[PDB]
C-alpha cells in the first residue's frame, strides 16, 4: 500500500520508516532516472536541490525534521 | 495592517493575493532559507519600503509565520507596523539615496524637498499610506 | 546581465588594504571581507550557470568563474604566506641568538624575506585586485614560499624537539616558551621566569657580576642554595649543556647538605 | 627536641625559620606518636612488620652516587631519593589515613601499579600524593581538569614525566570530557604497560631500554616515574593497572591538633576537639550559600590566623612566661575574623549560637580601631552620610566598613557582595577617604564595568595579521599605574569592578587575584601587582561566579538591613539641608526639610506608607532603593516648585503656613505616586486608602474620586486634574494622526511626573499594557519643552551598546578642553533625551544580564564611561535618558 | 590491535575462517566503526566473527542488534570460586619455596572465595558492591609470594609462626582488598575475617575454616602439604552450601531470595487505555497524601533552641515537596480527563508513572535504590503526618514540647540534623559543650516512657540479626527486631575505655545500607563474641 501510495501521488511524499527499507525500494526503483540522495544538513543540498530542478533529476532529502523553508 | 488566524491551507495567503491583485496593488514575499539572517530581512524592508514610500507604488507585504525566525524580526516589523517607519534601517548610504528619492519623489508629487527632516515625515506619511501587511499564521 | 555588471565593477573597483607591519613592509589587512566576497561570488556564479537564461551570457559568465577561481586559488595561498612569515618574524628578530643555533635555516629564512618584501613592495605600488593578479607569476612565487616556509617550519620544530631531548625538563614549557628560552639565552633575565615550570621548587637562578657562572639556585619563598661547585655559562655556552650541569650539581649539592 | 622547638615557636622569628621550625614540630610530633605507641608495645625486633611498616629512612654517605646516598622504605617497598630541589613546601600531617595511603601508594608503586586515590573533594587526595612525592624528592605535577585540560601540552608532558624521571597526579580524572578521557587513558596505558615491563620476572635485568609509544615516536620510560590518577569510576583501561584507595575521611582532629601545637598553642587536643566539630555545625546549621567554605583549607587558614594572632597578643603584653593567655578567646577571635565577613545578616546570629554551644562562655571583643573611627565619623559627616557605633542607627555599615578594611589589610583582590540597595559603595568611597586622611596617602579609584564592553576591549586584543597588540581597559590600567611616569606609585590605586561577575572576563583576573599576581598578556607581556594595588568587585548576587575566583578574594557580604531607612532619610534630609538644588533656594530647601522632618521618622508615615506598598502588587519588582529615589525627586521638584512661586511674586512670597501645607500635601502625592506609583489603579487606590487611614494631614474631602486624581495646587490645597486637561479642536485631516495626542487626565498626570523626574535628570520607564499610548505621550512630552532634543531608539532583542555608540557619534561631539573628555550635544544649550523605547527587549547573556542596561546603569550612576579607543573616561553632560517598556511578563 | 583485526577480518571472510575479537568494550567507536563495516556483504559463508567482552554500557546499541548475545556468567558456590582460583593460578607457583606456602595459597583463596561469595548479598553483608575481582587476588598472591620469599630465604619448610602473619594480614587489610573499603564498619568485618584465617594456628590440624555450618557441622581445615590435596578437598566439598559457610546467618539467603522475588515484579512493572487507571491512581494518591500542611515557625522569641530550628527547616522542606508533589499529581488528573494541555514535564512524569519508576524531581531527600512509586508516597504520607503532629506540638505550647517528642528518625528527612541538634540541646541545658557529651542507648519497652532530662524518644529503630532485652543484645536467627522505645542521651564523657562486652553497631538510614546517621554503644549477652556481630551484618535501621 505504501508502494502504492509513493506511485501514485499528487503532493511530494515524506517516507517515515524507523529502517531503511523505503529508502533503498525508492533508489532501486529510480536508479534510472539518477535519483539523487541528499540532506536537509548538507550545506550543497541547495546546490543540489537546484540542479534537481534543471535535469528533471529525482532527488531524495533526509532528515525532514529540519525542515528546509527553501523547499516551500 | 492584517493578521490572518486559521489552519494552513484555508487559503489566507491565496485570498490575500487575489484581494491584492485586484486593487492593483503589488505583492511583495519574503523568500526565506537556512541560511536567512537579521541583514538579509533589514534589506527586504528597506526595498520594501523604499518602493512604498519614495515611489507611490502600493505593496501588500506577504508575510506568514513561518517566515519568521527570531524575535529580531518579529520586533522589526512590530516597529513598522506601530510607528509607520523603522528608524535605524536607513543609514550612512542609504540614508542619503533616502533623501534623494524623496526630493525626487516630492518634486513628481508637487511637493517642495525643504530640510531632511520634512522629507523624512513626507516619507513616513507616504509609508503608512502606501504599505499594507497582512500576516498569516496558525492558532 | 546586471549582476555581472555586479560582479565587473566590484572586481575592478576592489582594492587590497595594506597595513604597516613594524616599518618593515605593509601586510594585507581585511583577509575575511575579501575571502567572504570570494566565495559569494563564486556561488553566485555558480548559480548563474544553473539560471535558464545562462546560455546567452554563459561565456562572459565562465570567464569571470576563471578570474575568480585564480583569484581564489591565490589569496588562499597568500595569507598563508604572510602568516608563517609574521611567525617566522616574531622568531627571527626578536631574538639574537637564533642565528647561531640555526644558522643554515636563518640564512633561508634571510632569503625568503627578501623576496617576500620584494613582492610586497611590489603589490603596494598597484594594490587592486586584478592588478595584483595580472603580476608576472605571483602564484609561483608565493607557493615556491608558501613550501619554503613549510620547510623551514618543520626543520625549526625537529630542533626544538632536539633540544627538549637534550634536556627533558624542556617538555614542561610550551614551544613559544621553548623559542623564547633558545632566543634569549644570552640574557638569563628571560630565562627564569619560566624556571618554575622546569624544576620542583627552584624559581630563579643566582648568578655573577656578569651573569657568568650560576653561582646556585633560589626558591620561590626567597631560600637560596649555594652550589660547592658553581658552574659556567662561558664554559658551556649551549643552553642544553649548562642546563643539565645545574642539575647535577644540584642534586650533587642536596647531597652534599 | 619537641619542647625546644615548642618554646622557639613562641618567640618572634623569620618566616623562614618559623615555616622551618613547624615543619620540624609537625615531623617530630608524627615520630613522638609513632615511637610512644606504634614501636612500644613490647617491639623488640627490627624485622618485626610494626617496625617495617613504618617509612624508614637509610643514610649511606659512602655511596658515590647522589640517587644512591639515601634509600627511603616502606614495608617491602624501596625507593631512592631524587634529591629535587623543593623549596619550602607546605607539610601534611601524618594522620593514619595518610600512613595508609603512604603505604598503599608504595605497594602499587613497588608492584609497577599506579595509584588511583578515590574519594570526596576536599579529603587531601592530590595533597596527599605530593607529600608522598615530594618525600620522595620526586618532582610532582598536577594536572587539573576544571576545563584547564590541553592534549597539545600534556602529550609532551607525559614524554617528559617518561624521560626525565618525575611524577604526574590528576586532580579529577572523572572531570574530563569522554573524548579526552578516552585519549589520555590510552596514554596512561601505554605508560603504565611500559612501567610494568619495567618489572618483568624473566627481563629484571634491562638490557634493551623499555620504551612507549608517545607522540607517535619511541621514548624511554624511567623507572623513578608514576602516574596517580585522583577519583572520586576508573576507565576500564586502567582498571586492572592501578591500585584503588578509598580517601573519605581525612582526620580532621588530628590536623588541627598538631598544627594547633606547631603554633604554639599549649591547650592544642582541646582546642582542636572544640574547633573541629564547630566547623562540622557551620558547614551544617549554618545557611548554604555559594561562597562559604568550611572545608579543611579554611580551617587550616584559620588556625594558622589564629596563631598570628596569638604571637600578636604576646608581642603586645611583652612590650607593657606569658603562657596565662586565654587561647579559647584567640581561637574565636580568629575564627570571627576569618567568618564573620562573609556572613549574610542571617547567619551571624547562628554563628555566635554555634560558638556559644561549642566554646561556653568564651566571648568576642572586636577591635576598637578608633584612629579609624574617628576619621570615617569625619568624613560621613563631610559626605552626608549616617555614622554610628555597635547598637547605633549604622553601626552594621561602619562595621562592615571595617571589615572591609581588615580585608583590604589581609589580601588583595577583594570582593563586596550584597542585595543591590546597600551600602556597598559608599562603604569604600569613605574608607579610601579616611584611609587618604588618616595615613596621609592619596587613593585614586578607577571603576570599571565589566559586562559594558567586550572582553577584547577590557584587556586588549592582538593584531591577526600586524601581531600588534593594543592594551584594553584592565591592561591600560595596570601598565599606567605599574609605569606611574606622573607616579601612581606612592598613592592607593583601586580598581573596582563594579557590576556582574561571569566566569569570562575573570579568566585572566584568575592569575592576578592569587599570590601569582601576575597578568599574562597573549602577546607575552607579564604584568606584576604593585603592593598598593587591590582590585575590588562590587558585585550584587555572586550568581555566576566559579569557585575558582570566589576562593581568591576575601570576600564582605553587604546584606540589605546594613542599610536601614532612617540612614536613607537622613541622607536625604542632609543633602536637601545642604546642598542647593540650583542662598534663597538653599533656604526654601532648609524650610522644606525642617516641614518633612517628622514624616520621616523611625514610625512616621514614609516608613509605614513604605512597609504597606510592599505588601502591594506592582508590575517590576519593589525596590526599597528605587522607591525612596522616586520620593527624593518629587520633593526636589516641590521645592524648585516654591522657588519658582517665590520668584513669580518678588513681593510677599510664600509665607511659612502656606509653605507647610504645601508641603504637607505635596508629600502625600509623591507619596502616591512613587510609592504603588508603578500599579493598577485599584494598587493605587488600596495605598491612598493606607494613607488616609495613618496620616493626620488634610486630604481630598470627596468620598468619590480617589486622591490619585487630584494634585497639590501652589496655594496648597487639592484640585483634582480634571480641572487641568484643556478642550482641544483638531483639524479635519489631523484625525485619529500618528503624532496627534488629545490631552486627558492620565496624559497631564504623565507629563507631570515626566516634567518633575527630568529636571533631575533621572531617567524614567514607562511600563504598561500594549496600546496604553506610553510612546505616544512620552515623545509628546519630551518634545513639548524647547530646549529638549529627543532621539528615539528601539531596542530590539539583539541590542548592544554599540547601538549607544553609534547613536553619540552621530548625534555627539567629545571634547578634550574639560578636565577629562566630555561628550556633549552638538547643539548648544540642548539636552539630548535618547528616549530607549522597548528598553526591557535586549536578550540576557549566559549569565543573566543585558549589556546595554549594564551600559546605561553606568553612564547613569557614575555619570560617564570609557572609551574603547583610547581607555580614557569620558563624562556625560547634557546627555538625558528616558525609556518605555512592556510588562517584563509579556 | 585495530589494524591487526582489520586485515585478519579482512582474509578471513575471503578464505572462510573464523575471527575473534577479545575485549572489544574498551573501543565502543571501534565498534560502531566494525558494525558499519560488516554491515556489506560478507562473500563467504563458512566465516566467523566473535567478540568476546564484558557487559558495559558503552558498547553500540547497532552492534548489538546486529548480531547473536550469549551472556556468560560465573557459577556461583565456594567451591566453584576456589576451584577457578586454583586452575587461575600455575601450579609451579603453588609448588615453590617452602611447602607453606601452598597452604597459604589455599586459604588465600578460600578468603577470596567468602569475600567474594558474600558480594551476592550486597546490602547484609558487604554494605556496599565491591569490585573484589582477579586483580584483588593476583596482588594478594604476588604480597604473599614476595613476603614468604623475603622470610623463608632457603626451600626448606619454614615453620608456621614464622610466617609474616602480621605482614600478610595489614597488606592485605589496609592495601589491595581494604583499598576499595570506605566505610568503616566494612573494615571492621575485613579485619575480622583476616585475623580470623591469617594466623599460625591454620597449620595445625583443629583449625574451623568455617564453624556453626548448618547448626552444628564445621568446614574442618584440610590436613595436607601439597597443592594436589588441596585441590582434592575442593572437589571433595558438598553441594549444600549454606551462607554459614560465609559466616552469614542462614537467612541471608531467604532474605536475598525475597528481594529477587521483589525485582522480577518491578522488572514485570517495568514492561506493562492508560488513562483511566492513571486517574483512579492519582485520585486515591491525592486521598492519601495529606491535602496542606503549613509554615507555623519562625518565632523571634526561643529560636536559640537547635530543634526549633532544626524542626523549621524539617517542616518547610516538606511542605515544599508536598505542594510539588501535589500540584503535579493533580496535573496528571486534569490530562487524564483532557481537561488541560499536556507539556513536556508532564509527558515525564506521566511516562515515569506509568511503568513504575518514581519522577526525578520528586526524590528531594534521601531515597532507597529502586523504591515503587506507591512506597514512595506512602512513606512521603507518614513523613507528612509526623510533621503535621510536630507543627501541632509546636503550637500548642511552644518550643518546650518540642524537645518530649517520640520522633521516629525514619521519617525525617535528615536524621543527622536531628542528632546534632539533640547534642546542642544537652550542651546549652547544664551548660557544657558539644565535646564533652557522648551518645548512650537505652532501648526501654514503654513506646512512651518518660523522657529524663537527656533522654530523648526515637521510634521505628529497627534492629536486624539480634534482639535487644535489657539494653543486652543477643544474636538471633529472625531478621528485623524492631526496637520499642530508643531513649538516645547525650551524657558527659568519662574518658574511659569501652569494656570487651560491648559492639559499635552503625545505624543505617534504609535498608540499603549506603547512608550511615551514627553509631550505638550496645552490650552483648556473655555467651557471644563481638566479632560474631560484626561479621553477620547486624545493624540498626531506620526504616
Ligand atoms: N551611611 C550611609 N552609608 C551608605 N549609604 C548611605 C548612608 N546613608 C545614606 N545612604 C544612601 O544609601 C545608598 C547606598 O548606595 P550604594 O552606592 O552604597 O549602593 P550600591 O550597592 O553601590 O548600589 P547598586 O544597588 O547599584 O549595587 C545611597 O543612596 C546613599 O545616599
Ligand atoms: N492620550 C492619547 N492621546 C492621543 N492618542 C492616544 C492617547 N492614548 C492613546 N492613544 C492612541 O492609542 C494608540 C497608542 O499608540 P502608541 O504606539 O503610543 O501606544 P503604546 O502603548 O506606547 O504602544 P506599545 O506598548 O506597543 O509600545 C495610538 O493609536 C494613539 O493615537
Ligand atoms: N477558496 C478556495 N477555493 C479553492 N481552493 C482554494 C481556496 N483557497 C485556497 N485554495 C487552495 O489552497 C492552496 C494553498 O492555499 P494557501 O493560500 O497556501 O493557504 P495558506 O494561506 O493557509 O498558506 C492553493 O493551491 C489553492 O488552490
Ligand atoms: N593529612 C593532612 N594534613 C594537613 N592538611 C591536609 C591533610 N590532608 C588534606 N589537607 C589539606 O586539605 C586541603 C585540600 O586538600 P586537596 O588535596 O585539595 O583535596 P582533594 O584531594 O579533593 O584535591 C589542602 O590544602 C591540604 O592542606
Ligand atoms: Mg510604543
Amino acid at each position: 500500500e505504501n508502494a502504492i501510495m509513493l506511485k501514485r501521488f499528487n503532493r511530494y511524499p515524506l517516507i517515515i520508516d524507523p529502517s531503511g527499507q523505503a529508502t533503498e525500494f525508492i533508489m532501486n526503483e529510480y536508479k534510472d532516472r539518477k535519483i539523487t540522495r541528499t540532506s536537509f544538513l548538507d550545506d550543497a543540498f541547495r546546490k543540489n536541490l537546484e540542479s534537481a530542478l534543471r535535469f528533471g533529476n529525482p532527488l531524495l532529502v533526509q532528515d525532514v525534521e529540519s525542515y528546509d523553508p527553501v523547499l516551500n | 495592517h492584517l493578521l490572518l488566524i486559521g489552519v494552513s491551507g484555508a487559503g489566507k495567503t491565496t485570498l490575500s493575493r487575489f484581494v491584492a491583485w485586484m486593487n492593483g496593488l503589488s505583492v511583495y514575499q519574503i523568500k526565506v532559507h537556512r541560511k536567512y539572517t537579521g541583514e538579509d530581512f533589514d534589506e527586504d524592508l528597506r526595498t520594501v519600503l523604499r518602493r512604498s514610500g519614495c515611489k507611490n507604488e502600493k505593496i501588500a507585504f506577504i508575510m506568514d509565520e513561518s517566515n519568521v525566525l527570531d524575535s529580531g524580526f518579529l520586533e522589526r516589523m512590530n516597529t513598522l507596523l506601530a510607528n509607520g517607519e523603522v528608524p535605524g534601517l536607513f543609514e550612512g548610504d542609504e540614508y542619503a539615496t533616502l533623501m534623494t528619492q524623496c526630493k525626487e519623489g516630492a518634486q513628481k508629487e508637487g511637493l517642495m524637498l525643504d530640510s531632511h527632516e520634512e522629507l523624512y515625515k513626507w516619507f513616513t506619511s507616504q509609508v503608512i499610506r502606501n504599505l499594507h501587511v497582512v500576516f498569516t499564521m496558525n492558532p | 546581465e546586471e549582476f555581472l555588471k555586479q560582479i565587473r565593477e566590484v572586481w575592478n573597483t576592489y582594492e587590497l588594504d595594506l597595513v604597516n607591519y613594524q616599518n618593515k613592509c605593509r601586510l594585507i589587512r581585511g583577509w575575511d571581507d575579501l575571502f567572504n566576497k570570494v566565495k559569494e561570488h563564486i556561488n553566485s556564479v555558480s548559480a548563474m550557470k544553473l539560471s535558464p537564461y545562462y546560455k546567452v551570457f554563459e561565456e562572459d559568465a565562465l570567464s569571470w568563474e576563471d578570474k575568480l577561481n585564480r583569484i581564489m586559488a591565490l589569496f588562499d595561498v597568500w595569507i598563508d604566506v604572510q602568516r608563517r612569515w609574521v611567525y617566522l618574524e616574531g622568531i627571527f628578530t626578536g631574538s639574537a641568538d637564533i642565528k647561531h643555533l640555526l644558522p643554515v635555516e636563518t640564512q633561508r629564512f634571510q632569503s625568503i624575506s627578501t623576496e617576500f618584501l620584494a613582492l610586497m613592495k611590489k603589490v603596494s605600488k598597484s594594490p587592486l585586485v586584478m592588478d595584483v593578479l595580472n603580476i608576472q607569476g605571483v602564484q609561483r612565487s608565493l607557493e615556491r614560499l608558501a613550501d619554503l616556509l613549510g620547510k623551514i617550519q618543520k626543520a625549526l620544530g625537529e630542533y626544538l624537539e632536539r633540544e627538549r631531548s637534550s634536556f627533558p625538563r624542556f617538555y614542561f614549557v610550551g614551544d613559544e616558551d621553548l623559542l623564547e628560552i633558545i632566543g634569549n639565552s644570552k640574557n638569563v633575565a628571560k630565562l627564569q621566569k619560566h624556571f618554575k615550570k622546569m624544576f620542583a621548587g627552584v624559581s630563579s637562578i643566582i648568578l655573577n657580576e656578569d651573569n657568568s657562572v650560576v653561582l646556585g639556585i633560589s626558591s620561590r619563598e626567597g631560600e637560596e642554595v649555594m652550589f660547592k661547585t658553581p658552574v659556567s655559562i662561558t664554559e658551556h655556552p649551549k643552553i642544553n649543556e649548562w642546563l643539565t650541569l645545574v642539575e647535577k650539581e644540584m642534586r650533587v649539592t642536596l647531597a652534599k647538605l | 627536641t619537641l619542647n625546644v622547638l615548642a618554646d622557639s615557636v613562641l618567640m618572634e622569628q623569620p618566616p623562614l625559620r618559623r615555616r622551618k621550625l613547624e615543619h620540624l614540630i609537625t615531623e617530630l610530633v608524627h615520630q613522638r606518636d609513632v615511637t610512644r605507641s606504634l614501636i612500644k608495645s613490647k617491639i623488640d625486633n627490627a624485622k618485626s612488620f610494626e617496625w617495617l611498616s613504618q617509612m624508614r629512612f637509610y643514610f649511606d654517605p659512602k655511596q658515590t652516587d647522589v640517587l644512591q646516598q639515601l634509600s627511603i622504605q616502606m614495608a617491602n617497598a624501596k625507593f631512592n631519593y631524587g634529591f629535587e630541589y623543593l623549596g619550602v613546601q607546605d607539610k601534611l600531617v601524618q594522620t593514619p589515613l595518610t600512613d595508609r595511603c603512604y603505604l598503599t601508594m608504595t605497594q602499587a608503586l613497588e608492584a609497577r601499579l599506579g595509584g588511583s586515590p578515590f574519594g570526596p573533594a576536599g579529603t587531601g587526595k592530590t595533597e596527599s600524593v605530593k607529600a608522598l612525592g615530594h618525600q620522595l624528592g620526586r618532582f610532582v605535577l598536577v594536572f587539573n581538569c576544571d576545563e584547564t585540560f590541553d592534549f597539545q601540552a600534556m602529550g609532551r608532558i607525559f614524554v617528559g614525566l617518561c624521560q626525565v624521571g618525575a611524577w604526574g597526579c590528576f586532580d579529577e580524572f572523572n572531570r574530563l570530557e569522554e573524548r579526552m578521557l578516552s585519549a589520555v587513558s590510552q596514554q596512561v596505558q601505554c605508560i603504565q604497560e611500559a612501567l610494568r615491563e619495567h618489572s618483568n620476572p624473566n627481563y629484571d635485568k634491562t638490557s634493551a631500554p623499555i620504551t612507549c609509544e608517545l607522540l607517535n615516536k619511541q621514548v624511554k620510560v624511567s623507572p623513578d616515574m608514576a602516574i596517580f590518577i585522583t577519583m572520586n569510576n576508573l576507565p576500564d583501561n586502567l582498571k586492572k593497572l592501578f591500585r584503588s584507595l578509598a580517601m573519605t575521611k581525612p582526620d580532621r582532629q588530628l590536623i588541627a591538633q598538631v598544627m594547633l601545637y606547631s603554633q604554639g598553642f599549649r591547650t592544642a587536643e582541646v582546642l582542636a576537639n572544640k574547633i573541629v566539630p564547630f566547623f562540622k555545625l557551620c558547614d551544617e546549621q549554618l545557611s548554604s550559600q555559594s561562597h562559604y567554605d568550611f572545608g579543611l583549607r579554611a580551617l587550616k587558614s584559620v588556625l594558622v590566623s589564629a596563631g598570628n594572632v596569638k604571637r600578636e597578643r604576646i608581642q603586645k603584653i611583652k612590650r607593657e612566661i606569658a603562657e596565662n593567655l586565654p587561647e579559647q578567646e584567640i581561637l574565636i577571635q580568629s575564627v570571627c575574623e576569618t567568618m564573620v565577613p562573609k556572613l549574610v545578616a542571617e547567619d551571624i546570629p547562628l554563628l555566635f549560637s554555634l560558638l556559644s554551644d561549642v566554646f561556653p562562655g568564651v566571648q568576642y571583643h572586636r577591635g576598637e580601631m578608633t584612629a579609624l573611627r574617628e576619621e570615617l565619623k569625619k568624613v560621613c559627616q563631610e559626605m552626608y552620610l549616617t555614622y554610628g557605633d555597635g547598637e547605633e542607627v549604622g553601626g552594621m555599615w561602619v562595621e562592615k566598613v571595617l571589615q572591609l578594611y581588615q580585608i583590604t589589610q589581609i589580601n588583595h583582590g577583594l570582593m563586596m557582595v550584597g542585595p543591590s540597595g546597600s551600602g556597598k559603595s559608599m562603604a569604600w568611597r569613605v574608607l579610601l577617604k579616611a584611609l587618604e586622611r588618616l595615613e596621609g596617602v592619596e587613593g585614586v579609584a578607577h571603576i570599571i564595568d565589566p559586562k559594558a564592553i567586550s572582553k577584547d576591549h577590557l584587556y586588549g586584543t592582538l593584531d591577526p595579521n600586524t601581531r600588534e597588540w593594543t592594551d584594553g581597559l584592565f591592561t591600560h590600567v595596570l601598565r599606567k599605574i605599574i609605569d606611574s611616569v606622573r607616579g601612581e606609585l606612592q598613592k592607593r590605586q583601586w580598581i573596582v569592578f563594579d557590576g556582574d561577575v561571569d566566569p569570562e572576563w575573570v579568566e585572566n583576573l584568575n592569575s592576578v587575584l592569587d599570590d601569582n599576581k601576575l597578568l599574562t598578556l597573549p602577546n607575552g607581556e607579564r604584568l606584576s601587582l604593585p603592593p598598593n594595588v587591590r582590585i575590588m568587585f562590587e558585585v550584587q548576587d555572586l550568581k555566576y561566579a566559579t569557585l575558582a575566583t570566589v576562593s581568591r578574594c576575601g570576600m564582605v557580604w553587604f546584606s540589605e538591613d546594613v542599610l536601614s531607612t532612617d540612614m536613607i532619610f537622613n541622607n536625604f534630609l542632609a543633602r536637601l539641608r545642604s546642598i542647593p538644588l540650583d542662598s534663597p533656594m538653599l533656604q526654601i530647601q532648609r524650610d522644606a526639610a525642617t516641614i518633612m522632618q517628622p514624616y520621616f521618622t523611625s514610625n512616621g508615615l514614609v516608613t509605614k506608607a513604605l512597609e504597606h506598598a510592599f505588601q502591594l502588587e506592582h508590575i517590576m519588582d519593589l525596590t526599597r532603593l528605587r522607591c525612596l529615589g522616586s520620593l527624593f525627586s518629587m520633593l526636589h521638584q516641590a521645592c524648585r516648585n516654591v522657588a519658582q512661586y517665590n520668584a513669580n511674586h518678588p513681593d510677599f512670597p510664600m509665607q511659612i503656613e502656606q509653605l507647610e501645607r504645601y508641603i504637607q500635601r505635596y508629600l502625600v502625592y509623591a507619596i502616591l505616586w512613587s510609592l504603588s506609583g508603578d500599579s493598577r489603579l485599584k494598587m493605587r487606590a488600596e495605598l491612598g486608602e493606607y494613607i488616609r487611614r495613618i496620616t493626620t494631614v488634610p486630604l481630598p474631602t470627596a468620598p468619590n474620586i480617589p486622591i490619585i486624581d487630584y494634585e497639590v495646587s501652589i496655594s496648597g490645597e487639592w484640585s483634582p486634574w480634571q480641572a487641568k486637561v484643556p478642550q482641544i479642536e483638531v483639524e479635519t485631516h489631523k484625525v485619529a494622526a500618528p503624532d496627534v495626542v488629545v490631552p486627558t487626565l492620565d496624559t497631564v498626570r504623565h507629563e507631570a511626573l515626566l516634567y518633575t523626574w527630568l529636571a533631575e535628570h533621572k531617567p524614567l520607564v514607562l511600563c504598561g499594557p500594549p496600546g496604553s499610548g506610553k510612546t505616544m505621550t512620552l515623545f509628546s512630552a519630551l518634545r513639548a519643552l524647547p530646549d529638549m532634543e529627543v532621539v528615539g531608539l528601539n531596542f530590539s532583542s539583539a541590542t548592544t551598546p554599540e547601538l549607544l555608540l553609534k547613536t553619540f557619534d552621530h548625534y555627539c561631539e567629545y571634547r578634550r578642553t574639560p578636565n577629562g573628555v566630555v561628550l556633549a550635544p552638538v547643539q548648544l544649550g540642548k539636552w539630548l533625551v535618547l528616549f530607549c523605547d522597548e528598553i526591557n527587549l535586549p536578550d540576557m547573556d549566559k549569565y543573566g544580564t543585558q549589556r546595554v542596561i549594564s551600559f546605561i546603569r553606568q553612564m547613569v550612576e557614575h555619570g560617564g564611561f570609557y572609551r574603547t579607543s583610547d581607555q580614557t573616561w569620558v563624562k556625560l553632560e547634557r546627555i538625558q535618558f528616558v525609556g518605555a517598556c512592556n510588562p517584563p511578563t509579556d | 590491535g585495530f589494524n591487526q583485526a582489520d586485515k585478519a577480518i579482512n582474509t578471513a571472510v575471503k578464505s572462510g575462517r573464523w575471527v575473534m575479537l577479545k575485549n572489544v568494550h574498551l573501543a565502543p567507536g571501534w565498534l560502531m566503526q566494525l558494525e558499519k563495516k560488516l554491515h556489506s556483504l560478507q562473500p563467504h559463508a563458512c566465516f566467523r566473527l566473535f567478540l568476546t567482552m564484558e557487559i558495559n554500557p558503552k558498547v553500540p546499541v547497532n552492534l548489538l542488534r546486529a548480531g547473536r548475545i550469549f551472556v556468560f556468567e560465573p557459577p556461583p558456590g565456594v567451591k566453584a570460586n576456589m576451584l577457578r582460583t586454583f586452575s587461575s593460578i600455575p601450579v609451579s607457583r603453588i609448588c615453590k619455596s617452602p611447602n607453606e606456602r601452598a597452604r597459604l595459597y589455599f586459604l588465600l583463596a578460600w578468603f577470596h572465595a567468602i569475600i567474594q561469595e558474600r558480594l551476592r548479598y550486597a546490602p547484609l553483608g558487604w554494605s556496599k558492591k565491591y569490585e573484589f575481582g582477579e586483580s584483588d587476588l593476583r596482588s594478594a598472591c604476588d604480597t604473599v609470594d614476595t613476603w614468604l620469599d623475603d622470610t623463608a630465604k632457603g626451600r626448606q619448610n619454614i615453620s608456621p609462626d614464622k610466617i609474616p602473619w602480621s605482614a600478610l594480614k595489614t597488606l592485605m587489610a589496609q592495601s589491595i582488598y581494604g583499598g576499595r573499603v570506605d566505610n568503616e564498619f566494612d573494615q571492621r568485618l575485613l579485619n575480622t575475617f583476616l585475623e580470623r584465617l591469617f594466623t599460625t594456628r591454620s597449620f595445625d590440624s583443629e583449625f574451623k575454616l568455617a564453624c556453626k555450618v548448618d547448626g552444628h557441622k564445621d568446614i574442618q581445615m584440610p590436613d595436607g602439604i601439597r597443592r594436589e590435596e588441596f585441590v582434592q578437598w575442593v572437589e571433595l566439598l558438598p553441594d549444600t552450601q549454606t551462607p554459614s559457610w560465609l559466616g552469614l546467618p542462614n537467612n541471608a539467603e531467604r532474605v536475598l531470595l525475597t528481594t529477587q522475588g521483589v525485582d522480577m515484579i518491578s522488572k514485570m512493572l517495568k514492561m506493562q487505555a492508560w488513562m483511566r487507571t492513571l486517574h483512579t491512581t492519582a485520585s486515591n494518591w491525592l486521598h492519601l497524601i495529606p491535602q496542606t500542611l503549613s509554615h507555623l515557625k519562625r518565632t523571634v522569641e526561643n529560636i536559640k533552641d537547635p530543634l526549633f530550628r532544626f524542626f523549621e527547616r524539617e517542616v518547610k522542606m516538606g511542605a515544599k515537596l508536598l505542594q510539588d508533589v501535589r500540584q503535579d499529581l493533580a496535573d496528571v488528573v486534569q490530562v487524564c480527563e483532557g481537561k488541560k494541555k499536556q507539556t513536556n514535564y508532564l509527558r515525564t512524569l506521566i511516562n515515569e508513572l506509568v511503568k513504575g519508576i518514581l519522577p526525578r524531581s520528586w526524590s528531594h531527600y534521601t531515597v532507597p535504590a529502586g523504591m515503587t512509586v506507591i512506597q514512595w508516597v506512602s512513606d512521603f504520607s507518614e513523613r507528612i503526618k509526623q510533621l503535621q503532629n510536630i507543627s501541632l506540638a509546636a503550637a500548642s505550647g511552644g518550643a518546650k514540647e518540642l524537645k518530649n517528642i517520640h520522633v521516629c528518625l525514619g521519617g525525617l528527612f535528615v536524621p543527622e540534623a536531628y542528632i546534632t541538634a539533640t547534642r546542642q540541646y544537652v550542651a546549652q541545658a547544664n551548660s557544657w559543650s558539644l565535646e564533652e557529651l557522648c551518645l548512650e542507648v537505652n532501648v526501654t519497652t514503654s513506646q512512651g516512657a518518660t523522657l529524663d532530662a537527656c533522654s530523648f524518644g526515637v521510634t521505628g529503630l529497627k534492629l536486624q540479626g539480634a534482639t535487644c532485652n535489657n539494653n543486652k543484645l543477643s544474636l538471633s536467627n529472625a531478621i528485623s527486631t524492631a526496637l520499642p522505645l530508643t531513649q538516645l542521651r547525650w551524657v558527659k564523657q568519662t574518658n574511659t575505655e569501652k569494656k570487651a562486652s560491648v559492639v559499635t553497631l552503625p545505624v543505617y538510614l534504609n535498608f540499603t545500607r549506603a547512608d550511615l546517621i551514627f553509631t550505638v554503644d550496645f552490650e552483648i549477652a556473655t555467651k557471644e563474641d563481638p566479632r560474631s556481630f560484626y561479621e553477620r551484618g547486624v545493624a540498626v535501621l531506620c526504616t
